[PDB]
């Protein structure tokens, strides 16, 4: 059978990590304290999964687009997959460069099946730690293929909600993601790993704030899958 | 804790 992506190419693939911590004063966006902890954790976690990791810090929206364009124009024929990690401010459908916003659609389109042929039929993973709006979760006590196929978006939070980051320990989502990848990459299919990430973020984290509006809030991550096969990081 |  062929229910799983071929992951035994000579290379696992690129892991591009865009780490935006400091923003242009004119944007009025706050510094993302704790994001370096996230970036270092993802670097180490994906290095051990045998990805070629490229860390990028504090990119403008222009730099983000050009980087994605360039990476998409690379020959990935010897690569099993592609991973892109986005750490920034955001809103619905949007990620922030240091000087202003970027359509998530614009970035991901570069990797469409018809636009990056050396990635066609291969899993393209986008991992996004950024807000998707301003809602807060109060909680409750207990032969052609489509050009959009083979994408997976691991969002940190539900549609329309804030996403939480701790200035000391890093973002809830990324710390949980890394720990689950470390413990389970040699054992579970990726969807099942991300379900455990969901549970850990949902159960183990709750906000502490002096501001009643922001206190005692919860978060649930959002897996969006257009994959056509099971994904195992091992072979 | 802070929001993104």
């Amino acid at each position: 059978l062929d229910n799983s992506y071929k992951m035994d190419y000579p290379e696992m693939g690129l892991c591009i990590i865009i780490n935006n911590k400091n923003f242009h004063k004119s944007t009025g966006m706050t510094s993302r304290s704790g994001t370096d902890v996230d970036a270092a954790n993802l670097r180490e976690t994906f290095r051990n999964l045998k990805y070629e990791v490229r860390n990028k810090n504090d990119l403008t929206r222009e730099e983000i687009v050009e980087l994605m364009r360039d990476v998409s124009k690379e020959d990935h024929s010897k690569r099993s997959s592609f991973v892109c990690v986005l750490l920034s401010h955001g809103e619905a459908g949007i990620i922030f460069g240091t000087n202003g916003p970027v359509d998530l659609k614009k970035i991901t389109n570069f990797f469409r099946g018809d636009r990056c042929r050396s990635l066609t039929g291969k899993p393209k993973l986008f991992i996004i730690q950024a807000c998707r709006g301003t809602e807060l979760d109060c909680g409750i006590e207990t032969h052609k293929i489509p050009v959009e196929a083979d994408f997976l978006y691991a969002y940190s939070t539900a549609p329309g909600y804030y996403s939480w980051r701790n200035s000391k320990d890093g973002s809830w989502f990324i710390q949980s993601l890394c720990a689950m990848l470390k413990q389970y990459a040699d054992k579970l299919e990726f969807m099942h790993i991300l379900t455990r990430v969901n549970r850990k973020v949902a159960t183990e984290f709750e906000s502490f704030s002096f501001d009643a509006t922001f206190h005692a809030k919860k978060q649930i991550p959002c897996i969006v899958s257009m994959l056509t096969k099971e994904l195992y990081f091992y072979h | 804790d802070e929001v993104d």
